[PDB]
RNA sequence: GAAGACAUUGUCAGGUGG
RNA sequence: UUCAAAUGAGAACUUUGAAGACUGAAGUGGGGAAAGGUUCCACGUCAACAGCAGUUGGACGUGGGUUAGUCGAUCCUAAGAGAUGGGGAAGCUCCGUUUCAAAGGCCUGACAGGCCACCAUCGAAAGGGAAUCCGGUUAAGAUUCCGGAACCUGGAUAUGGAUUCUUCACGGUAACGUAACUGAAUGUGGAGACGUCGGCGCGAGCCCUGGGAGGAGUUAUCUUUUCUUCUUAACAGCUUAUCACCCCGGAAUUGGUUUAUCCGGAGAUGGGGUCUUAUGGCUGGAAGAGGCCAGCACCUUUGCUGGCUCCGGUGCGCUUGUGACGGCCCGUGAAAAUCCACAGGAAGGAAUAGUUUUCAUGCCAGGUCGUACUGAUAACCGCAGCAGGUCUCCAAGGUGAACAGCCUCUAGUUGAUAGAAUAAUGUAGAUAAGGGAAGUCGGCAAAAUAGAUCCGUAACUUCGGGAUAAGGAUUGGCUCUAAGGGUCGGACGAUCAACUUAGAACUGGUACGGACAAGGGGAAUCUGACUGUCUAAUUAAAACAUAGCAUUGCGAUGGUCAGAAAGUGAUGUUGACGCAAUGUGAUUUAUGGAUUAACGAGAUUCCCACUGUCCCUAUCUA
RNA sequence: AUGGUGAACUAUGCCUGAAUAGGGUGAAGCCAGAGGAAACUCUGGUGGAGGCUCGUAGCGGUUCUGACGUGCAAAUCGAUC
């Protein structure tokens, strides 16, 4: 589109900063189950529906 | 930019308190069959509009370069 | 109704129309968007405020631009003009006539149509006039009517000979075409 | 940003989105004691803002860079 | 043959988004975005074109001085130089015919 | 360039190497307007010379719009015999 | 030259839509597109358009008329009876 | 201006009646 | 698709380099809209994904990156939706959009007088609209940045200039002009503001190319040769044009003029002149920049210096823009914001000094948001990286009618799992003697002529067509002839240049629209009048609409039609040549009768040639 | 049956924008000539209209009952019209 509204940019920021895998240092905490980031995303795989 | 035909018009544009800077250019062109003559181009930074003056003679150039004030900042080419 | 310039209306029954007349002037003659008849931008002088008041009359035949209209009640009987129907005798052909005084016209408006005064009831003022259909009807005199037929009689005689012309016709007024 | 610095007497700054050119032109002028020529601004995709600030002829960029601490 | 790109983001061949081509110093063609045409101003009475006036865009008239949007005589920047001539002598002759009706009405009321 | 030059010489133009119509190759309208917008100005530059009068220039306008004038040389022969019959009628 | 015998001016439509209709539309087509006499100029430079209108380029004046003619027989007879009745009622 | 104790509006009862 | 090198452990596949091919400019190119949203660029890296493999990648990790007074949105209003008033509705909320409203603001001028008239607001990143160009620059963006150079709006305020003691300039017959040359409330007018098609002119860009100067390449042999470069914006100053306009004077022996035939005593032709300034030209802008070359330095930060950067021509050429005309319609092909002017003249102001900030100079400021990327036989939608689909600009040369097809340059891919083998049969594509539709329900399919010119083309008809009718001949190359023109001089001549046609020879496979591209035709019968529309995803007609014909209803408290009810609502901004429902569908002569030219992916019979449909099957190619 | 959601595919009306070679035939009106007492009429050109016509892109899906149908495709491919 690229005549995109600010709020579209604003939700794109959230997706672009969510889409990182888990920082490794969390892997060693005490009583952690969270091994893989499961709410991770790609752009051709799943739409976000805006 | 704009062009000038009258030097008595010209010589106050260089004194009008907007100018800080101006310049001279020289040009190598040939008249009708003529002979290759240098051609002076006196240009001066009028802030709203650049004013130029095209001159073929060199003695007039030597005249005007000396006639102009010493404080004014000129460059060449 | 994109291009419809204005309703083919009359002036209102003001003091000038009711106790005298007024001179009003045509400026142009224009084809209406989707109408069998033409119209006329025609202008008057508003007598209460300083300006030229535009009006939109229907274009009877014979009328040209650069023309004046003395009009009201004390107007001479001439083509293009208007009167309430009491001052004229029987037989004066008119058009665009009113049902009630000041309704700015219901009857005798369509192209090449007219109506024909035949009678008067001067005491207890009315006026007898036939319709284009021919139904006789007697109406008050104070209501008005413009002299002459609506211009463009014989619009109906020409056939069309192809469907695209009818589509161009009925794109403009109403989607009542193609019909089953 | 280094190239812009050493080409334009220009600076870069990461900014709060609620601000505009005027506040930026004031704020750097207030803290860091320099005039400016003009400002230009964009919105980084991450939601942040960034502003490209042209100082004037009559100041410099690297001395003030060392003054502020970054390079 | 070099081929040319619209510089503005409207891709279409609209009335406004028009294209004149011009060759440049640096040796690559580009497109050049002409803007719409003027029109002759016109006569309120004649419907005719009137002379002396610069055909300019409507806000663009605000830059130029009084001369280019005007001529000298009365009814300067609106009228034909013949429609003025018609209406003036109309206003003179019927002004005289007002005196004609004056002498008529004073004659008949003198008779009364 | 060589193929073109042979076309200038008037080769590669036989019936075998023609696939389009006479209209698409050379339209009658452009031929007509070329000959006629030559003829008109020839008449005009004779008129200003006074070689032919206004009345004959006028009637030859319509007659030149019409055929009975094939091309330039033919109409100039018509001009010379027009001079001849002109001197004939004003003499006799 | 007169290039046909009876089809005349409406020959562009071709062999379609029937001769009885082609005759009437021809009769009206010659009437609409011809040039008519100006009341004021007295010139054959009066042309219609946007049906109902009639327009002289010479003197720029315009007038309403028939759909396909300057004026009707009804226009003639109402003109004549108005010439009568104005003089009758005024005096 | 038209119209005026009728119209009408609120509620009831006949004929007809996919 | 092929060969070598590098990488790395490992290469049918990555990268580079040498060849071969292709898209062949209505592209496998470069940009955009909607949509997508970090896919864009680097570095590192392969356990997954890329239906093979993978050292590669739109995949994985880490980061970098989107710069605006001028492009756009915002502003305008469009068909249209939608508040408040008010009224209904048990009620959620509804009808309505200026109307059963105390709707809002000023203008002097001593709290009193006076004027004005609307009605909200929302809705176009393709309509209207204030104003910008070039060059350079990055790993990635630029009308955004840098360097240079202009413009618009809104402010303040000094100067210059002009006008003035005749206060609101002068000139010119007039067209109108110049550097400006006051002016409110109110009024009027103009722009914005407007169709489709045709032909004609003009210019822009591109194409063809002459000469000159530079660089490259072929040169066994020929070619004063083949290819590329030689450019110049915004904006400002000066100048220039058709239509039209002004002065002179008065036309018949009627004249002027376009391609196209219209104009004139309502004043032509002609002489002279005014304006519009798209476009064109000169100069600045601007050579300093860019480009094409050479010579120098040097791991060099990487640089330095020289030159040249010129002058012409033609065209129905291609595309596009504009102009003056013409046709075109029962179609006549929008409104508003905004800007300007004009009439109007409240009032203000100089003589010892003012007035003019619509002339020139001069000063400060121009905010928010979008801006990368792809735009598709991998970046979107189709459950997917799917032989599908999605609006639009640029559009070269030969060829030839061409924007068909074939080939090529600019640019870009070389992607589609590969290798070795040729058994059938398949699928697509072809050829076959002799006969020539016998085969078969059925000329289903295949095949035949197809292009351009000369002659010629019947009956029948609604006279308009049928008609590319039928049918016969001709079609190559090389060298000639004739005709078809402009510009310059007073019967003609000198110079300048184009492909159009015709005509006569000579020649060879006696083949020549040689490829590619490209109608088979005709004799009878029936149906619907026709162009047209559809049962996508089993039916594309003898079904549907169509213009016509005739009938019927309605005169506004009306007809048709609708709502929860209303102070409701469409038709209706309408009014009987109208609004609406009917049977029926062109023509001759109303479950409708006899007839009918053209036309139909309509249905049937037959004639020509044509041919593997068949006797009778055989071979070859991917 | 009650209460809600849907016109991004598709049907229809609007509004505003945009797009569509090269050809064939040769309508009015006009020009010239000829005939005719006239009215009018024949020829040679001009002009470039026509829900005419061929043909591309574009739209559509007639047919082959073809490739393909455990398809690239939950409707494609090519050829045909
Ligand atoms: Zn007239």
């Amino acid at each position: 589109a690229a005549q995109k509204s600010f709020r579209i940019k604003q939700k794109m920021a959230k997706a672009k900063k969510q889409n990182r895998p888990l920082p490794q240092w969390i892997r060693l905490r005490t009583n952690n189950t969270i091994r893989y980031n499961a709410k991770r995303r790609n752009w051709r795989r799943t739409k976000m529906n805006i | 930019a704009r062009e000038i035909t009258d030097i008595k018009q010209f010589l106050e544009l260089t004194r009008r308190a907007d100018v800080k800077t101006a310049t001279v250019k020289i040009n190598k062109k040939l008249n009708k069959a003529g002979k290759p003559f240098r051609q002076t181009k006196f240009k001066v930074r009028g802030s709203s509009s650049l004013y130029t003056l095209v001159i073929n003679d060199a003695g007039k150039a030597k005249k005007l370069i000396q006639s102009l004030p010493p404080t004014l900042k000129v460059n060449r080419l | 109704t994109r291009l419809r310039q204005g309703a083919a209306k009359l002036r209102t029954l003001d003091y000038a129309e009711r106790h005298g007349y007024i001179r009003g002037i045509v400026k142009q003659i224009v084809h209406d968007s989707g109408r069998g008849a033409p119209l006329a931008k025609v202008v008057f002088r508003d007598p209460y405020k300083y300006r030229l008041r535009e009006e939109i009359f229907i274009a009877n035949e014979g009328v040209h631009t650069g023309q004046f209209i003395y009009a009201g009640k004390k107007a001479s009987l001439n083509v293009g003009n208007v009167l309430p129907l009491g001052s004229v005798p029987e037989g004066t052909i008119v058009s665009n006539v009113e049902e009630k005084p000041g309704d700015r016209g219901a009857l005798a408006r369509a192209s090449g149509n007219y109506v024909i005064i035949i009678g008067h009831n001067p005491d207890e003022n009315k006026t007898r006039v036939r319709l284009p259909s021919g139904a006789k009807k007697v109406i008050s005199s104070d209501a008005r009517g413009v002299i002459g037929v609506i211009a463009g009689g014989g619009r109906v005689d020409k056939p069309l000979l192809k469907a695209g012309r009818a589509f161009h016709k009925y794109r403009l007024k109403r989607n009542s075409w193609p019909k089953t | 940003a280094m190239k812009k610095v050493e080409d334009g007497n220009i600076l870069v700054f990461q900014v709060s989105m609620k601000a505009n050119k005027y506040q930026i032109k004031k704020a750097v002028k207030e803290l860091y004691e320099v005039d400016v020529l003009k400002v230009n601004t964009l919105v980084r995709p991450n939601g942040t803002k960034k502003a490209y600030v042209r100082l004037t002829a009559d100041y410099d960029a690297l001395d003030i860079a060392n003054r502020i601490g970054y390079i | 043959a070099q081929r040319v790109t619209f510089r503005r983001r409207n891709p279409y061949n609209t009335r406004s988004n028009k294209i004149k081509v011009v060759k440049t110093p640096g040796g690559i063609l580009r497109a050049q975005h002409v803007k719409k045409l003027a029109t002759r101003p016109k006569c309120g009475d004649c419907g005719s074109a009137l002379q002396g006036i610069s055909t300019l865009r409507p806000r663009q008239y605000a830059t130029v001085s009084k001369t280019h949007k005007t001529v000298s005589r009365a009814y300067g920047g609106s009228r034909c130089a013949n429609c003025v001539k018609e209406r003036i002598i109309r206003a003179f002759l019927i002004e005289e015919q007002k005196i004609v009706k004056k002498v008529v009405k004073e004659q008949t009321e003198a008779a009364k | 360039r060589a193929h073109a030059q042979s076309k200038r010489e008037g080769r590669h133009s036989g019936y075998g190497k023609r696939k389009g119509t006479r209209e698409a190759r050379l339209p009658s309208q452009v031929v007509w307007i070329r000959r006629l917008r030559v003829l008109r100005r020839l008449l005009a530059k004779y008129r200003d010379a006074g070689k032919i009068d206004k009345h004959l220039y006028h009637v030859l306008y319509k007659e030149s719009k019409g055929n009975a004038f094939k091309h330039k040389r033919a109409l100039v022969e018509h001009i010379i015999q027009a001079k001849a019959d002109a001197q004939r009628e004003k003499a006799l | 030259a007169k290039r046909t015998k009876k089809v005349g001016i409406t020959g562009k439509y071709g062999v379609r839509y029937g001769s009885s209709l082609r005759r009437q539309v021809k009769k009206l087509e010659i009437q609409q597109h011809a040039r008519y006499d100006c009341s004021f100029c007295g010139k054959k430079t009066v042309k219609r358009g946007a049906a109902g209108i009639w327009t002289c380029s010479c003197c720029k004046k315009t007038v309403a008329g028939g759909a396909y003619t300057v004026s009707t027989a009804a226009a003639a007879t109402v003109r004549s009876t108005i010439r009568r009745l104005r003089e009758m009622v005024e005096a």
